[PDB]
């Protein structure tokens, strides 16, 4: 097949910068059978360019596509607040193939997270399952280091981390790592801590609690 | 100004098939074809197939050769889609095709325009269960507290604080699929440390296909 | 109602060669001829044999849509009674229908050269025929060599060339009105 490889996987540019998203094909696709699609999060895909250069009706002027042969590029001349979404390239020269996507992220000054760890509640412990929650508050960029230490033993597996979308208020993320443990396994250790290392942290921040205190 | 409307969200077990309708209005239904794209959660777009609204010929993707079935009705301007697994849990989109031609069947100059809202299709052997809400309490200038929704299925759940009065600092995290098989979700909020002792914070949880929980400061 | 597929004939991604144009029988539909008249995305648009403006309220038995690619200056050869490489080798004087030609540099001419006409033929093509070369006494048995060569030079299209040296897509609307039932009017 003809495989559409997009790079970079995630793009980060501040509002007002110029974006140059590229789509690469494993073969030579006809200059007519290539379309770009924009999908705002939580919505439907929206056609941007068809024929690799012609924009769909209603699409603004800042979305200009180009390319020929094996290398193709979609250019956003002036990034707008609504232009931050996930973009795709699609070719129908040979059957039909989509791309892996290229998320356009808002770039912002580095923000130091606020780290909080919540022990499992008394009610939850009564049911036999004890879940610990480690919370990251208002950090940018998205990259964060989450490690679970239980009696200094690094937990792997059962940790479950969930990342919010870039908040529309201050363009900043939040993180919630959930540690799943049984009632008996939660009783076998005394020190529970999640170590967080973020770019905005001068040193990694460790928030720990002792069970029963 | 054409709009495509699909059927409501339908969930199944890894047994039989799910069917999605897609009615269009605003263009000659037999002049343009219909295409289907599958998008798993946290993933990109994956093409499914193509159908001609005039002749009825179908061009399914290589993956679904022998599983998917697509039909359209010329009268109601509605296109149907049927896939004869938990691997297929995704949102199925319906769009107007301008890449293969409705009458003849040759490649055209265009893409996919006027997509549908997408039908949410979840396939899992689980069953509906209420939210196991547990309060997360603060302890020793900004505080934090939350409610843990566990062992609930299916999505979604709407969470608000003080019946929607507290619109600042609330952050509802996306749900995660537990290895057991059910969904789990969290929701926290940032409040001043001075208001912990002279204010009441209560989380509202609404699991539709099936709770208020007080969160007092912890003492231990 | 069932609209005619004039959209997918004019908007087809890849056309065919001038020596191998694809005749396209279009029938049993409704044609909105105002779309072709008021698009402005057509370099040349002329005809005779039917009123171009009042063609909308007239129907015929069938519609034939020729489709091929030629150069910018070769659009003159797509008229009735014309002399040229395309006209004599690749429309009759009584042709009732319209010829539509537009520029297709961005779709048939590439930076590297797509290079995807017939230069030699013993007899000029009779109307509506399509052909898919001995130049001396030597009866070549099938070897393209002395005095014998391939009858097809591939087109050379690049965006660097001029207006009349650039590829052009041509769609010829051939209306036939035999004594059968007419079925295509808007
Ligand atoms: C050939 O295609 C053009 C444009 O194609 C695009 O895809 C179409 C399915 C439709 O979604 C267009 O809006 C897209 O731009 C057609 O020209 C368009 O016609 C509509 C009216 O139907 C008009 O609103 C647009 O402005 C036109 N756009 C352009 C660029 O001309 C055209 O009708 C198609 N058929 C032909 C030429 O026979």
């Amino acid at each position: 097949e003809i495989v559409l490889t997009q790079s970079p996987g995630t793009l980060s540019l501040s509002p007002g910068e110029r974006a140059t998203l590229s789509c690469r094909a494993s073969q030579t696709v006809s200059s007519t059978s290539l379309a770009w699609y924009q999908q705002k999060p939580g919505q439907a895909p929206r056609l941007l360019i068809y024929g690799a250069s012609s924009r769909a009706t209603g699409i603004p002027d800042r979305f200009s596509g180009s390319g020929s042969g094996t290398d193709f590029t979609l250019t956003i001349s002036r990034l707008e607040p609504e232009d931050f979404a996930v973009y795709y390239c699609q070719q129908h020269d040979t059957s039909l193939t989509f791309g892996g996507g290229t998320k356009v992220e808002i770039k912002r000054t580095v923000a130091a997270p606020s780290v909080f760890i919540f022990p499992p509640s008394d009610e939850q412990l009564k049911s036999g399952t004890a879940s610990v929650v480690c919370l990251l508050n208002n950090f940018y960029p998205r990259e964060a280091k989450v490690q679970w230490k239980v009696d200094n033993a690094l937990q792997s597996g059962n940790s479950q981390e969930s990342v919010t979308e870039q908040d529309s208020k201050d363009s900043t993320y939040s993180l919630s790592s959930t540690l799943t443990l049984s009632k008996a396994d939660y009783e076998k250790h005394k020190v529970y801590a999640c170590e967080v290392t973020h770019q905005g942290l001068s040193s990694p921040v460790t928030k720990s609690f002792n069970r029963g205190e | 100004q054409v709009q495509l409307v699909q059927s409501g969200a339908e969930v199944k077990k890894p047994g039989a098939s799910v069917k999605v309708s897609c009615k269009a209005s605003g263009y000659p239904f037999t002049s343009y074809g219909i295409s289907w794209v599958r998008q798993a959660p946290g993933q990109g777009l994956e093409w499914m197939g193509w159908i001609s609204t005039y002749n009825g010929n179908t061009n399914y993707a290589q993956k679904f050769q022998g599983r998917v079935t697509m039909t359209t009705d010329t009268s109601t301007t509605t296109g149907y889609m049927e896939l004869r697994r938990s691997d297929d849990t995704a949102v199925y989109y319906c769009a107007r095709d301008y890449t293969r031609g409705a009458w003849f069947g040759e490649s055209l100059i265009g893409g996919f325009d006027n997509w549908g809202q997408g039908t949410l299709v979840t396939v899992s052997s689980a069953s509906t269960k209420g939210p196991s809400v547990f309060p997360l309490a603060p302890s020793s200038g900004t505080a934090a507290l939350g409610c843990l929704v566990k062992d609930y299925f299916p999505e979604p759940v709407t969470v608000s604080w003080n019946s929607g009065a507290l619109t600042s600092g609330v952050h509802t995290f996306p749900a995660v699929l537990q290895s057991s098989g059910l969904y789990s979700l969290s929701s926290v909020v940032t409040v001043p440390s001075s208001s912990l002792g002279t204010q009441t914070y209560i989380c509202n949880v609404n699991h539709k296909p099936s709770v208020d929980k007080r969160v007092e400061p912890k003492s231990c | 109602t069932n609209l005619c597929p004039f959209g997918e004939v004019f908007n087809a991604s890849k056309f065919a060669s001038v020596y191998a144009w694809n005749r396209k029988r279009i029938s049993n539909c409704v044609a909105d001829y105002s779309v072709l008249y008021n698009s402005t995305s057509f370099s040349t648009f002329k005809c005779y044999g039917v009123s171009p403006t009042k063609l909308n309220d007239l129907c015929f038995t069938n519609v034939y849509a020729d489709s091929f690619v030629v150069k910018g200056d070769e659009v003159r050869q797509i008229a009735p009674g014309q002399t040229g490489v395309i006209a004599d080798y690749n429309l009759p004087d009584d042709f009732t229908g319209c010829v539509i030609a537009w520029n297709s540099v961005k779709q048939d001419a590439l930076t590297g050269g797509n290079y995807g006409y017939r230069l030699f033929r013993k007899s000029k093509l009779k109307p509506f025929e399509r052909d898919i070369y001995q130049a001396g006494s030597t009866p070549c048995n099938g070897q393209v060599g002395l005095n014998c060569y391939y009858p097809l030079e591939r087109y050379g299209f690049h965006p660097t060339t001029g207006v009349n040296y650039q590829p052009f897509r041509v769609v010829v609307l051939s209306f036939e009105l035999l004594n059968g039932p007419a079925t295509v009017c808007g």
